[PDB]
RNA sequence: GUGAAAUUCUUGGACCGGCGCAAGACGGACCAGAGCGAAAGCAUUUGCCAAGAAUGUUUUCAUUAAUCAAGAACGAAAGUCGGAGGUUCGAAGACGAUCAGAUACCGUCGUAGUUCCGACCAUAAACGAUGCCGACCGGCGAUGCGGCGGCGUUAUUCCCAUGACCCGCCGGGCAGCUUCCGGGAAACCAAAGUCUUUGGGUUCCGGGGGGAGUAUGGUUGCAAAGCUGAAACUUAAAGGAAUUGACGG
């Protein structure tokens, strides 16, 4: 295809695109509210998080690091933030 | 002749020119 | 400034005894009068006095070593097969 | 993990919380009863290290068996000095749990 | 001029691959250059199956087989006629000769 | 088989043998011969089995690195 | 590439083109500076620092949301690291490889990665003596970096 | 064995000999040959793993299990290869479940349960978690140690 | 044992079969145009010790970088030195054959060596006969690792996770097929392309064939030898890739 429209790239080829390939850099990462069950506060969670987040009024883990992303513990809800 | 047995033959003949040399 | 090229300690043997044997000999004395850091109380002060004893000048502990090193690699093989062994032999 | 550990939070010990290096000052603060840790080298003399836990016995304090000797115990306070037995009067780090 | 682009081997990205002996000459041959032939043959012989099966003492005695990896080399390779030379063109493919079922 | 048959053996198990070791593992010539005239001869056959001495691994084998030169 | 090994990876990290704080963090540049402030007396190095604010507490850039760098932050408060973080790490790993190898004559390839190291360690300080952050006398010696770190 | 496989086979030492009847006990069992070497495939892993165990009545033992990765059904890869770590795991599951299996009985009650293979059995069946395999047998077990030889424990086993 | 033999071992039980013991090597099949390592190289289990690429990262520093005379580390095999060990194989050597001869090819035996520890040597068709870093320039199907997303099958369990498959995407690798991208003397090469439309940065290095990697000097080494390295003289070709023919035990 010798007139791929280079500026305007529709967002299935600009998501499937590496990060740093991309027209503009995106990060493909994000942040998550976090809800334990049986506790009332939002914990804000990096996606990709290399540490053990953990509650400050219970004695629980929320997530866990992995290669890529880290695994939240069964039981706990998440929402993006702000797409 | 091969090159390696040239080169061999070569090594001896130095070895034998560096005893002459040496007996001086 | 540099004193001597290769002989090193065995320049005191001249020119005798010809140059592989005082190659040979060259780090036997070096090894034997090496000061070694004692294990005990952690000093530089564990030296040869006789062949085979090995005095530490601080805590005055004597231990029976080497000839000519603090220990031998042959005792050391040992010293780990014998507390293998000790350590299979109990449960 | 636990000897990386304890040598990184050695480190912080240094330069950030009040410490003193060696056997007579060990004794002076322990029978004082302000050493919360005393750390002893395994090259320590058996008698010196019995007398000393003899001592934190009395005293309700910790001891830690440190995994190196005299030397490694002076390189992981970051002195140039052979240390054997040490204390700490408050670590400031967590060493020791309130 | 380079005869093959793999140079006679499998050596892609190594430095050294052990040596095997030839299965004819005993000789030292590269693992990858090797010519492997795996021969799973029955240990008797398609004239004496039916010998055997009537001299059996069991009724439905399955006969055993015979595994045998043999390596060669080249020179034995050719000479024993499990390889054969091919053209230029020919040298390219690397399917195996049918087995010839029917 | 006769020399059998007149001892009173009838039945036989068989174990087929090449060089091994490091040497061929392929059987010679006569292993066929053999099972086929025991066969015909009137002896029973039971078992079967392979027994050539596989090596986990070897010695080096004789012929040195350029093998048998022929 | 990768200086001393023939790599040539790609994982980097692609920081977004908003520079903006989200308006969904609560935290201020003070409340920021002060876990920074906390981190730094509970002895974390700036990365660790970093690592533990984006994971936890939700901020995405030190710099974006106070404005300021967290070495820089540090260094203003007055409870900055002696060594840079990079070159503490480089002496730590030189130190261990040292210590593996006066044990281990044989490892050859554990000689071979700590003259790597080494050389790594020379021309990073060198830059940091260019640079002025270290003093123009500064020398690692392998007889007395072990003092140094842990 | 009435109905049992023929590919596993049985050393059977002589210990005693009364009248005219010659009296055996248990000494190793194998694999035989080409059984062998047709489990032995290409484009799969398998996994060898040994261990020294002593029964209850003092007989020591050393037991030689095999297993081969299995491809799935639908499996379009080639090849059916374990990482090493997953080899490493499969290796210490069917070593401990061979030898909780041997410490905890007789050697009557041993060589009945590897009559079947049912220790071979048990180790495919726990392995699955980690990789499928299909060709889980012990492959060789050998007597290291024999316990002074009690003729009553020789009849027995003999006979009731 | 061989083409055939013979040297050799054998009624002293050789070979063969069985049960054991001892020693030192070697880690088959799995094992692949698969992996890792700067190369050399690396394959039984388990543990310990440090190390590492790739991946993931909205972490940190902020140009710290690329190539590199001199210098330095490692560097197959053979070889050298000291100590252990020496099963097999096996330079030298001995013998039997073959032959016109046969100091060989084949066979029997067999020293050094081959094995381990420590110290040398620094050479290989050490090869991809192909410098490193960076950018661009076709398609396709695979494979290894990591990550991401999806119908489903499977393992237990009560569901998700997590493994084993299936379908894809991304990045870094070993490669492969195909192509009038283009190049090249061509063989061929997606690099050996983006070169008379000649300039991304940088290192080494060739100047017809011989003499010759020789002489000499210097330097390194215990030695063997390694590095540096001419000239006189001689020669009209020597070579590379392809084509046709002829020939091939
Ligand atoms: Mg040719
Ligand atoms: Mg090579
Ligand atoms: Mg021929
Ligand atoms: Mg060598
Ligand atoms: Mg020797
Ligand atoms: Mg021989
Ligand atoms: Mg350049
Ligand atoms: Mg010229
Ligand atoms: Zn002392
Ligand atoms: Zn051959």
């Amino acid at each position: 295809p010798l007139a791929k429209d280079l500026l305007h790239p529709s967002p299935e080829e600009e998501k499937r695109k590496h990060k740093k390939k991309r027209l503009v850099q995106s990060p493909n990462s994000y942040f998550m509210d976090v809800k334990c069950p049986g506790c009332y506060k939002i914990t804000t969670v990096f996606s990709h998080a290399q540490t053990v987040v953990l509650c400050v009024g219970c004695s629980t883990v929320l997530c866990q690091p992995t290669g890529g992303k880290a695994r939240l513990t069964e039981g706990c809800s998440f929402r993006r933030k702000q797409h | 002749m091969r090159a390696k047995w040239r080169k061999k033959r070569m090594r001896r003949l130095k070895r034998k020119r560096r005893k002459m040399r040496q007996r001086s | 400034a540099k004193r001597t090229k290769k002989v090193g300690i065995v320049g005191k043997y001249g020119t005798r005894y010809g140059a592989s044997l005082r190659k040979m000999v060259k780090k036997i004395e070096i090894s034997q009068h090496a000061k070694y850091t004692c294990s005990f109380c952690g000093k530089t002060k564990m030296k040869r006095r006789a062949v085979g004893i090995w005095h530490c000048g601080s805590c005055m502990k004597t231990v029976a070593g080497g000839a000519w090193t603090y220990n031998t690699t042959s005792a050391v093989t040992v010293k780990s097969a014998i507390r293998r062994l000790k350590e299979l032999k109990d449960q | 993990k636990s000897l990386e550990s304890i040598n990184s939070r050695l480190q912080l010990v240094m330069k950030s919380g009040k410490y003193v290096l060696g056997y007579k000052q060990t004794l002076k603060m322990i029978r004082q009863g302000k050493a919360k840790l005393v750390i002893l080298a395994n090259n320590c003399p058996a008698l010196r290290k019995s007398e000393i836990e003899y001592y934190a016995m009395l005293a309700k304090t910790g001891v830690h068996h440190y995994s190196g000797n005299n030397i490694e115990l002076g390189t992981a306070c970051g002195k140039y000095y052979r240390v054997c037995t040490l204390a700490i009067i408050d670590p400031g780090d967590s060493d020791i749990i309130r | 001029t380079k005869k093959r682009r793999n140079n006679g081997r499998a050596k892609k990205g190594r430095g050294h691959v052990q040596p095997i002996r030839c299965t004819n000459c005993a000789r030292c041959v590269p693992k990858d250059k090797a010519i492997k032939k795996f021969v799973i043959r029955n240990i008797v012989e398609a004239a004496a199956v039916r010998d055997i099966s009537e001299a059996s003492v069991f009724d439905a005695y399955v006969l055993p087989k015979l595994y045998v990896k043999l390596h060669y080399c080249v020179s034995c390779a050719i000479h024993s006629k499990v390889v054969r030379n091919r053209s230029r063109e020919a040298r390219k493919d690397r399917t195996p000769p049918p087995r010839f079922r029917p | 088989a006769q020399r059998c048959k007149e001892l009173g053996i009838t039945a036989l198990h068989i174990k087929l043998r090449a060089t091994g070791g490091n040497r061929t593992k392929t059987p010679g010539p006569g292993a066929q011969s053999a099972l086929r005239a025991l066969a015909r001869s009137g002896m029973k056959i039971g078992r079967i089995e392979d027994v050539t001495p596989i090596p986990s691994d070897s010695t080096r084998r004789k012929g040195g690195r350029r093998g048998r030169r022929l | 590439g990768r200086m001393h090994a023939p790599g040539k990876g790609l994982s980097q990290s692609a920081l977004p083109y908003r520079r903006s704080v989200p308006t969904w963090l609560k935290l201020t540049s003070d409340d920021v500076k002060e876990q920074i402030y906390k981190l730094a007396k509970k002895g974390l190095t700036p990365s660790q620092i970093g690592v533990i604010l984006r994971d936890s507490h939700g901020v995405a850039q030190v710099r974006f949301v106070t404005g300021n760098k967290i070495l820089r932050i540090l260094k203003s408060k007055g409870l900055a690291p002696d060594l840079p973080e990079d070159l503490y790490h480089l002496i730590k790993k030189a130190v261990a490889v040292r210590k593996h190898l006066e044990r281990n004559r044989k490892d050859k390839d554990a000689k071979f990665r700590l003259i790597l190291i080494e050389s790594r360690i020379h021309r990073l300080a060198r830059y940091y003596k260019t640079k002025r952050v270290l003093p123009p006398n500064w020398k690692y010696e392998s007889s007395t970096a072990s003092a140094l770190v842990a | 064995q009435n109905d049992e496989v023929a590919f596993r086979k049985f050393k059977l030492i002589t210990e005693d000999v009364q009248g005219k009847n010659c009296l055996t006990n248990f000494h190793g069992m194998d694999l035989t040959r080409d059984k062998m070497c047709s489990m032995v495939k290409k484009w799969q892993t398998m996994i060898e793993a040994h261990v020294d165990v002593k029964t209850t009545d003092g007989y020591l033992l050393r037991l030689f299990c095999v297993g081969f990765t299995k491809k799935r059904n639908n499996q379009i890869r080639k090849t059916s290869y374990a990482q090493h770590q997953q080899v490493r795991q499969i290796r210490k599951k069917m070593m401990e479940i061979m030898t909780r299996e041997v410490q905890t009985n007789d050697l009557k009650e041993v060589v009945n349960k590897l009559i079947p293979d049912s220790i071979g059995k048990d180790i495919e069946k726990a392995c699955q978690s980690i990789y499928p395999l299909h060709d889980v047998f012990v492959r060789k077990v050998k007597m290291l140690k024999k316990p002074k030889f009690e003729l009553g424990k020789l009849m027995e086993l003999h006979g009731e």
